[PDB]
């Protein structure tokens, strides 16, 4: 779950 | 018997002369970009709703603002959008780089060029007299070009300008409340933040101008030069009146309504009550002395009062001798 509003978190999984 | 027209002091007709194209964000088409190129850094206190993170551009590691509109009334989010495309470049405004969207949830989000994020209300108590004078011209500079772009604000508080202290450099931010001035046209009074509503928003009166963001200006001023935050600080719309009322006076009040012919809301009868104008001088003391002087006092008398259109306008208020030191020092 590294997608927030379709973005991508920064350095996530 | 309705309520008596109005009009702007200043740039009343920019946007009548101006294409249709340029005030009709309805019609407006948005233009996506890739979303893939923004990954989110870490989330910014701001409005905690439509909520807004620091991100960075992978596609060439530049850091970047990211505003996810949540929820989604498309009409609103239009407006901002045309807004903040309409006044890019332009003096101390804040920069639109991109609008993207989720491709599954259909979530819309704006890109903003990456700005210092410290906002006006977490620098003041540290800046000197000249400073204060500094920053205020410059928060001027954002207003006047709005305005004469044909765009009001609606939302000028200490936390819609972020400086960069270090580089000396200010922009005014958030633009969602943001809307056309159309000579002649009623708005929707239930804008701005409580502490820096004007009076024709508390008391209903439709057809206000440019001049509601420089009554907003002025609780700004306020708040800082006499060391209390926020200046006016009601627990309702309502009380916030009361406490407008408790410094300006009842008088100019009901001459206000009058001149007007405003309808007030009758729950303000039992609460108003009967207030002398107080003057200015009350709210100096020790601990802000040093922050005060006649031509700030002369300049604030100028801003605050409940008639809109005898504020003065941005470009007036550029006049004023509060900022003589300044702009003799930008020559
Ligand atoms: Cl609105
Ligand atoms: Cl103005």
């Amino acid at each position: 779950g590294c997608r927030l509003y379709g973005f991508k978190i920064h350095g996530c999984g | 018997s309705g309520p008596v027209p109005s009009r702007a002091r200043v740039y009343t007709d920019v946007n009548t002369h101006r294409p249709r194209e340029y005030w009709d964000y309805e019609s407006h088409v948005v233009e996506w970009g890739n979303q893939d190129d923004y990954q989110l850094v870490r989330k910014l206190g701001r409005g905690k709703y439509s909520e807004v993170f620091e991100a960075i551009n992978i596609t060439n590691n530049e850091k970047v603002v990211v505003k996810i509109l949540k929820p989604v009334k498309k009409k609103k989010i239009k407006r901002e959008i045309k807004i903040l495309e309409n006044l890019r470049g332009g003096p101390n405004i804040i920069t639109l780089a991109d609008i993207v969207k989720d491709p599954v949830s259909r979530t819309p989000a704006l890109v903003f060029e990456h700005v210092n994020n410290t906002d006006f209300k977490q620098l003041y108590q540290t800046l000197t007299d000249y400073d204060i004078r500094f920053y205020m011209y410059e928060i001027l500079k954002a207003l006047d070009y709005c305005h004469s772009m044909g765009i009001m604000h609606r939302d000028v508080k200490p936390h819609n300008v972020m400086i960069d202290h270090e580089h000396r450099k200010l922009r005014l931010i958030d633009w969602g409340l943001a809307e056309f001035y159309h000579p002649g046209q009623e708005y929707n009074v239930r804008v701005a933040s409580r502490y820096f509503k004007g009076p024709e928003l508390l008391v209903d009166y439709q057809m206000y101008d440019y001049s509601l963001d420089m009554w907003s200006l002025g609780c700004m001023l306020a708040s800082m030069i006499f060391r209390k935050e926020p200046f006016f600080h009601g627990h309702d719309n309502y009380d916030q009146l009361v406490r407008i009322a408790k410094v300006l006076g009842t008088e100019d009040l009901y001459d206000y309504i009058d001149k007007y012919n405003i309808e007030l809301d009758p729950r303000f009868n039992d609460i108003l009550g009967r207030h002398s104008r107080k003057r200015w001088e009350r709210f100096v003391h020790s601990e802000n002395q040093h922050l005060v002087s006649p031509e700030a006092l002369d300049f604030l008398d100028k801003l605050l009062r409940y008639d809109h259109q005898s504020r003065l306008t941005a470009r007036e208020a550029m006049e004023h001798p509060y900022f003589y030191t300044v702009v003799k020092d930008q020559a």
